[PDB]
């Protein structure tokens, strides 16, 4: 069997939003605060990561049926995403040779410890690299990998969400488009669908251990001065 | 959520 | 006649601030998000400003009988006076002959036009290089330079301040040490004093301006999140 | 005011 077309214009408003919000050359990047090699490193991957919020947020607009929403569920959605599909998206510029995130020039290549130098450990940063290798060793298609952003982002069992079955439905429509794009534009994927949504339950504990550690670095001043009002807004705990 | 929502238009 | 230690130790400890938070080389600058020639210049020079507030706090601690303030009129102090302690410390860099302050390189070089780009009006910036280039004519020696610093931060007539008997007293004393230093110390400086003092009127009027215009930038946010923690902290409107 | 009240001690 095949593809119907709403199904096909998801999958084309989708990969045309991923365009639209995600940069290959990385060349926004030298206007960032710039890396350092006490937390030397926490002023560019903040700047970093303030960049990729604005970013998500783009894409998530054009998501169908995201726009619909209210902007309180709209919010908690971004809220308590943001981080997973921070997470999701910087795995296309993950490298299995070095095992870090190559993003311009060695100034933008990041490995492990660049990210230790930003107040965070290795009971985040080890399951993290080990969540990198595990996606990129799926090969997913640009079809895929759009889509699993866009299921992640829909997920209703967020902490704030009011209408979970509006939200539930989209998502499920979303898993349906994915189901079907993996059974026939995939060959081989007979099991890819599964692991993806595992890939999903991965990212809940993964968020679960950075939000630890950011409150960490949040309650102390001298560290949560380094932030971005956008960070400490939509990492921040207020309702 | 000032920012946010502006961001979201 | 001559200056007593007290005065002297004062002059010391004051001069002596000033250059443990005062980098002539301006060597922290590559670490600010660069200057972009909307609002392109606005996050180079709010971290630009940022840096400079951590700078006055230092030297504001060091200023004989401050620390020994409660810490909230410390803070109210800090609050009001900032943007002024900023102007006067910036006349460092400012040069007459092109009407700008140089601050290492040509990126550094910034013109007046360079501050528009930061959201700021020639309703501001006109009186503002007026003052700098009286302040830059009067030729102050070093102590001149602290100590007017000093005695703007210490102003009774701030909004928040609770001991105003202690902090005219504060300003008072370190009046009587600018004036026997111009007494003494400084030949033909038979008016100095007068027109020093008349330096922090123009203070006042331009720190009023700026509040007007970073009132308006603070209230949209797709510029405040272009600010720091710190600068939305001091210039803001909490108690 | 909780940056400042760390910058000043
Ligand atoms: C953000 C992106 C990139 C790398 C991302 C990465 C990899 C390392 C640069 C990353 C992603 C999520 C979490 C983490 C761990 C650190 C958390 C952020 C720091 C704060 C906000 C203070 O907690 C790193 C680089 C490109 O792939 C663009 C992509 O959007
Ligand atoms: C801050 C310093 C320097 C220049 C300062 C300058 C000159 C121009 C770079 C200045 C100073 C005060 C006010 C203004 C006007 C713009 C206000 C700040 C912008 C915000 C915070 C968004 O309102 C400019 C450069 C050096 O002299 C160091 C010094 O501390």
């Amino acid at each position: 069997h095949m593809l119907s077309d709403e199904q096909m214009q998801i999958i084309n408003s989708l990969v045309e939003a991923h365009h639209k919000t995600y940069d290959d050359s990385y060349s926004d990047f030298v206007r960032f605060r710039p890396p350092v090699r006490r937390l030397s490193m926490l002023p560019h991957l903040a700047d970093l990561v303030s960049y990729s919020i604005q970013k998500v947020i783009g894409f998530a607009k054009m998501i169908p049926g995201f726009r619909d929403l209210t902007a309180e569920d709209q919010i908690a959605l971004l809220k308590s995403s943001a981080i997973e599909i921070i997470m999701l998206r910087s795995n296309q510029s993950f490298s299995l040779e070095d095992m870090s995130w190559s993003c311009g020039g060695p100034d933008f290549k990041y490995c492990i410890n660049d990210v230790t130098k930003a107040g965070h450990t290795l009971e985040l940063l080890e399951p993290l690299v080990k969540f990198q290798v595990g996606l990129k060793k799926l090969k997913l298609h640009e079809e895929e990998h759009v889509l699993l952003m866009a299921i992640c982002l829909l997920s209703p069992d967020r902490p704030g969400v009011q209408d979970h079955v509006r939200i539930e439905a989209l998502q499920d429509r979303l898993c349906d488009v994915l189901q079907a794009y993996i059974r026939i534009q995939h060959p081989g994927g007979r099991l890819l669908y599964a692991k993806m949504i595992q890939k999903l339950a991965d990212l809940r504990s993964l968020n679960e251990e950075h939000s630890k550690q950011y409150r960490s670095l949040s309650f102390q001043p001298e560290h949560s001065m380094q932030l971005t009002p956008l960070v400490l807004e939509v990492f921040g705990s207020e309702v | 959520h000032k920012i946010l929502h502006r961001l979201l238009q």
